[PDB]
């Protein structure tokens, strides 16, 4: 029982250490993203007026 | 009562075998519902993965 029980918490913990890492790096793409969206948002608004 | 001194040896040993295999059931379901547990959360979690 302990022997499996270790087994299915080292995998737990192996997923949630991706998951983790995605969560970052979906944070970061987020970042990056909005940066792109002000430059959107500025070219729209610049678009317009030329 | 050096008869029965043996015997009570055997009576202690007993009662607290009964008692350890009691608490090993008990520890060894305890290690099964938590690893239930982790399973199911295995599970989601190789889904959210």
């Amino acid at each position: 029982v302990e022997k499996n029980r270790k087994i299915v918490a080292e995998n737990l913990e192996k997923v949630q250490a991706e998951a983790e890492r995605l969560d970052q790096e979906e944070a970061q793409y987020q970042r990056e993203y909005s940066e792109f969206k002000r430059q959107q948002l500025e070219l729209d608004d610049e678009l317009k007026s030329v | 009562m050096e008869g029965k001194w043996i015997t009570d040896q055997l009576r202690w040993k007993i009662m607290s075998c009964k008692m350890r295999i009691e608490q090993l059931k008990q520890t060894i379901c305890k290690g099964n519902e938590e690893m239930e547990k982790n399973s199911e959360g295995l599970l989601k979690t190789k889904e959210k993965n």
